RNA sequence: CCUGUCAAACUCCAAACUUACAGACGCUGUUUGACGCGGGGAUUCCGGUGCGCGGGGU
RNA sequence: AGUGCAAGAGCAAAAGAUGACUUGACAGUGUUCUUCCCAACGAGGAACGCUGACGCGAAAGCGUGGUCUAGCGAACCAAUU
RNA sequence: UUAGGCGGCCACAGCGGUGGGGUUGCCUCCCGUACCCAUCCCGAACACGGAAGAUAAGCCCACCAGCGUUCCAGGGAGUACUGGAGUGCGCGAGCCUCUGGGAAAUCCGGUUCGCCGCCACC
């Protein structure tokens, strides 16, 4: 009953929103894999006439090589209540964004029979708070 | 009418009633008729193409053969006998 | 302009503000008149001034039929007086004038009209018993300035 | 089986209502067929109904109809029970006049004209601009109120 | 859902089953369909016609019914797909059927994968069918020879229950055998 | 929540009715040959009115 | 939402978006509808075939230009293959 | 169908909700990257290999109507509108009678929490 309902780590998407690069060489040596450029939509007015141009950067961490950043992730920054989603995910700062769910999420991201995790299994954001506090650090 | 192409006056005909939006189940598309076989004429707002033309909706026509995927159905346009060239998804059998 | 040139319901419906430009504005100025914080059931008497042929009433004859009478119950009842009036219909239908002879003779836009069809409301005032013939009154007077025949009717009073 | 009168001329009527009472037999004013009761029969009575008086008439109205105004189908000859006794499947105009009602045979299938052509109404008919209901002829009559017309008509 | 003009898609494309532009596509060969889906731990392969009333399987083959022939090996693999295949392939030959066009439904077409192996299988049992020689597995992969030379990484077993140590794509073999031998009870 | 109105170029609805094909009845055709096909000759292409439904216009 | 442009219509594991590849916006010849309801009339247009050669795809299949309805021109003469 | 596959009709099937169900069985979540294959970054997905664990998801089974939807009863309504007819009424816009058809909104009460086909399967 508690083995398939207690939470795990899906992804950590570690994003550096730039404007205009070179910040993709201290990511890959602070994250431990290869990271992804991100392009913009719509013409806005301060210099960006251009649509498929690198803006920013992102890594997508899973795994090992997630939890082995949380480590050394967590203790630089001060979590409070405010900072969760109604899904029971938190951001940071460098955005370091965690996404935290549980054990059937396959069901909602695999390509054959589809279907949406119910109201029920989706997690909360009280019950996210509870499983981070239980892993080296404190909360309020 | 102000102008005359083929799709003038259509507004209705042509168009889905909202909950019939979207596309067509392809088991009336794949359906195959005989010679000699009456079927009813209209058009699939949700499917573009072997679509005839837009006056003959609502007509009975009688299979006569196939050209390729499409079939030759035979109507009677007022007086005059018409052969149209039409696809299974814009045909329904009679009865 | 007289009302005999656009009082039938000859014409189709125009209504359609998407496709007309230059409307003139309504001169109706009120719609809800009297005390309108109170209810319509907070009231015992209720009644009604109503159409009794088909017809198109222009916004002018509306403003002329509501000010004669609302300003009837303003002198009787007073400025706060307990009463509330409402004008029910609104002047959607647009109307045009041929102001050239019959060549391109679709008209300008010279104003607005309410169709009211026979047996509806037009009017209907909600007023306390000894305020009753005051307000038959002051539609004795609004339907002097509309173009059909009306009925004075009493919808809730069996205080006579 | 209903009694179709025509009371009303072609002139101004509607082709689609002349070509009815032409497919009923009746190309003259004054003219009467005997139409059975089925669905089919009973839309064709409905388009002519304005232009028409019907009704089920009497065994006796009908006998007397028969009598003075059925022909054979083609000549002169009188129909009497001498004449429905050497033509018809019938002893006398009394069971020819039955079958009719019970709608068993039809007066073609016995060699007689599907048409019964009447005299002008004696003392004449209630109008020809207003329905029964509204005190003129035309539409459906009561047995009695067609027996009337028929008979007035013999 | 929301109200009178809320279009509810139709009921396999609302439970995110059937891909119904690839139907019609597949559909118009007028062929019937080598419907070829998996499992977790089995392996389905149909031979599919069209119907009034709904679609008519003519010869179907679950990896199930694979030991009923002498597979004491695991059921989802790719000897397995094959096998699977063969013998769908095989009862549609005594059912009447001679042509088929492979329907993958959701799975991707990807080289070498268990789908492509229960058509290679389909194939070698008499049944026409339109594919692409490269884009099949390896002869050797199709045997298990991956399977094989990853129990060679051996320290811990590879199978829990008992089949074999090192493991036999051998038995692959020897069940190819059986059914391309017409005595065989289908 | 409550309360007041609308649409030729709006529609969750929706007639009467018009309309394709078929069967049945009716009527019609097989000496009055219908339906249809081919050919010769036209006249005609200022229309009007009633009624129903209209659009413009006081 | 988007889908080049009126308006109305079509489209969601797409007809939209991104990416990659590609040149079928191909040659030849038809059937049919439209143009011109019924009901004769050209150019033009469209749908649907076949022959040839190709592109893509695992394959069914899709591609006879742009999701559909506008974007068009006789004889004579010239140039061109 | 003691949980499967392919479907037809494409909301009566939607939205939301409650309860129940899985030792060598089924579907899953699940476990895991040597390979086929994969991510413009991630075995997340796709692909492949596999059973330590689980019924919490999904899925299957039973059920609830609050919203949406289908059909039915009664009321609204034979009202609105309407095909045919009239030396019926009205100054007139218009109405009425006879005949043949006949709504919509809304309210109340029921129904509906899919039906059916092929295949496989203690
Ligand atoms: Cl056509
Ligand atoms: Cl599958
Ligand atoms: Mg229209
Ligand atoms: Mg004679
Ligand atoms: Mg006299
Ligand atoms: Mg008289
Ligand atoms: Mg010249
Ligand atoms: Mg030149
Ligand atoms: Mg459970
Ligand atoms: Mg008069
Ligand atoms: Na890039
Ligand atoms: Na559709
Ligand atoms: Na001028
Ligand atoms: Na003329
Ligand atoms: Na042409
Ligand atoms: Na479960
Ligand atoms: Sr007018
Ligand atoms: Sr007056
Ligand atoms: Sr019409
Ligand atoms: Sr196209
Ligand atoms: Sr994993
Ligand atoms: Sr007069
Ligand atoms: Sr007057
Ligand atoms: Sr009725």
């Amino acid at each position: 009953f508690h083995e398939m309902r207690e939470p795990r780590i899906e992804k950590v998407v570690v994003h550096m929103g730039i404007g205009h690069a070179n910040a993709e060489d201290i990511l890959g040596e602070i994250t431990g894999q290869m990271p992804v450029r991100t392009k913009a939509k719509r013409t806005v007015g301060e210099f960006d006439i251009r649509e498929g141009d690198p803006i920013g950067a992102k890594v997508t961490l899973r795994d090992e090589m997630a939890e082995e950043f949380l480590q050394t992730a967590l203790p630089l920054a001060e979590l409070a209540t405010s900072q969760f989603d109604d899904t029971g995910n938190f951001s940071f700062g460098l955005d370091v964004t965690v996404n935290l769910v549980r054990p059937g999420y396959r069901v909602a991201k695999r390509d054959k029979a589809s279907r949406s995790i119910p109201t029920k299994h989706r997690l909360n954001p009280a019950d996210a708070v509870a499983f981070i506090e239980s892993t080296y650090d404190v909360e309020v | 009418p102000s102008s005359n192409g083929p799709l003038e006056g259509t507004r209705g005909k042509l168009k889905n009633k909202p909950r019939d939006r979207g596309t067509s189940p392809p088991q009336r598309a794949v359906e195959e008729f005989d010679d000699g076989e009456k079927v009813h004429l209209k058009i699939d707002p949700s499917v573009p193409n072997g679509r005839f033309h837009p006056r003959f909706d609502g007509q009975t026509g009688t299979v006569e053969g196939k050209q390729g995927d499409a079939y030759k159905v035979d109507i009677v346009d007022g007086g005059k006998e018409k052969t149209i060239i039409v696809t299974a998804a814009h045909l329904r059998r009679q009865e | 302009k007289p009302a005999s040139m656009y009082r039938d319901i000859d014409k189709p419906a125009y209504t359609r503000r998407e496709y007309i430009t230059g409307i003139p504005g309504s001169k109706i100025a009120q719609h809800k008149m009297g005390r309108k914080q109170k209810d319509a059931d907070d009231y015992p008497v209720q009644i009604s001034l109503i159409v009794e042929e088909t017809v198109q009433l222009r916004h002018g004859s509306l403003e002329a039929s509501r000010l004669s009478a609302n300003r009837h119950l303003i002198k009787e009842l007073g400025e706060e007086g307990d009463y509330k009036m409402t004008l029910r219909k609104f002047p959607h239908q647009v109307l045009r004038e041929n102001k050239d002879g019959m060549r391109a003779a679709f008209g300008k836009i010279v104003g607005t009209a309410a169709r009211v069809q026979a047996g509806e409301q037009l009017f209907t005032a909600y007023c306390n018993v000894e305020d009753a013939e005051h307000v038959k009154e002051a539609f004795r007077r609004a339907y002097n300035k509309i173009t059909p025949s009306c009925r004075i009717k009493v919808e809730r009073g069996e205080e006579l | 089986m209903h009694a179709l009168v025509q009371l009303r001329g072609e002139v101004n009527m509607h082709t689609d209502i002349q070509d009815t009472l032409e497919m009923l037999n009746i190309h003259h004013v004054n003219h009467c067929t005997l139409v059975p009761e089925t669905d089919a029969y009973r839309g064709m009575v409905a388009k002519v109904n304005d232009f028409v008086a019907f009704g089920e008439p009497s065994q006796e109205t009908l006998e007397t109809v028969l009598a003075t105004r059925a022909e054979p189908l083609e000549g002169d000859a009188d129909v009497d029970d001498e004449w429905v006794a050497e033509h018809t499947d019938y002893d006398d105009i009394s069971g020819l006049a039955f079958a009719l009602l019970s709608e068993e045979t039809t007066l073609r299938e016995q060699g007689l004209s599907p048409t019964l052509r009447l005299h002008p109404p004696r003392g004449g008919h209630d109008g020809v601009k207003h329905p029964v209901k509204e005190g003129g002829q035309l539409g459906k009559h009561d047995t009695e109120g067609i027996d009337d017309l028929l008979e007035a008509m013999r | 859902a929301t109200g009178p003009r809320y279009k509810v898609p139709m009921r396999r494309r609302r439970e995110a089953r059937t891909d119904y532009h690839q139907r019609l596509r597949l559909l118009k060969s007028g062929k019937p369909r080598l419907v070829a889906r998996k499992s977790n731990k089995h392996v389905r392969a149909q031979l599919v016609t069209l119907g009034p009333n709904g679609d008519d399987t003519l010869a179907s083959a679950h990896s199930s019914d694979l030991a009923e022939y002498g597979w004491e090996a695991p059921t989802g693999n790719m000897p397995s797909a094959y096998l699977t295949g063969l013998l769908a392939g095989l009862r549609a030959q005594e059912a009447g059927v001679e042509e088929a066009v492979l329907d993958i439904g959701l799975n991707s077409p990807t080289p070498g994968s268990k789908v492509f192996a229960i058509q290679e299988g389909a194939i070698d049992a008499g049944l026409d069918i339109p594919h692409n020689d490269d884009v099949l597995a390896d002869w050797q992969r199709t045997r298990g020879a991956h399977i094989a030379e990853y129990d060679e990484q051996l320290e811990e077993p590879l199978y829990s229950g008992d089949f074999d140590a090192a493991d036999l794509p051998e038995h692959f073999d020897e069940l190819r055998e059986t059914l391309l031998d017409g005595d065989i009870e289908l």
